[PDB]
């Protein structure tokens, strides 16, 4: 973030470098995220290591870049949702998709400013606020100590 | 750390930033926009 400021002259060369890097951590992430919910069979342990490093890198990156053009807010949202039906999800996996998702929908507002977005995009962004809050409360009196602090400070914040 | 929390611990900081950090000054407007007087 410090070296993609547009009024220094390098914003092509890391914007470029910027979108190989955020385009190989996505492709991978469908494409693992694809085999890990299956809805067919269990899941193994080292592909959940993968996902959880990935997720890491993503949400990492999703707090000060805009990772928008690249929709994932159905990838985390599913994911979530698996979560709830099932209920033996990893704690740190849970933990960054509810970060990731916060992110998200904050970007989209980021982008509602312009005026340039119709009213469906506004609409959009109610329907994913409305379907977010609801996930974050049962998030919020869960058994995991560190999932439901995340669940308190995103929900507080979102308010 | 401690020196972080030296820096935003106090309770001016407190009532004035974000619980889950946001870094980019585009999505700190964002929030301390609904900061009113």
């Amino acid at each position: 973030h410090a070296l993609c400021n547009e009024e220094f002259t390098i914003f092509n060369r890391v914007d470029i470098s910027r979108s190989q890097l955020i385009d190989e951590l996505a492709d991978k992430f469908n494409r693992l995220l694809e085999d890990f919910l299956q809805e067919g069979e269990e899941p193994d342990e080292d592909d959940a290591y993968q996902v959880l490093s990935t997720l890491k890198r993503i949400t990492a990156f999703h707090n000060a870049h805009d990772l928008s053009k690249w929709d994932l807010f159905a990838c985390n949202y599913k994911l979530l949702k698996t979560g709830i039906e099932n209920g033996d999800m990893p704690e740190q996996i849970v933990i960054h998709a509810l970060q990731c998702t916060h992110y998200v929908i904050l970007w989209q507002l980021a982008k509602i400013t312009e005026s340039s977005s119709t009213k469906e995009d506004l609409l959009r962004l109610k329907k994913q606020m409305r379907v977010f809050c609801q996930i974050c409360q049962h998030y919020l009196t869960n058994v995991n100590t560190t999932v439901k602090e995340q669940a308190f400070t995103i929900l507080c914040d979102i308010l | 750390k401690l020196m972080m929390w030296k820096e935003t611990g106090g309770v001016e900081k407190l009532f004035s930033l974000p619980a889950q950090p946001l870094w980019n000054n585009r999505l700190l407007k964002l929030f301390t926009r609904c900061l009113t007087p």
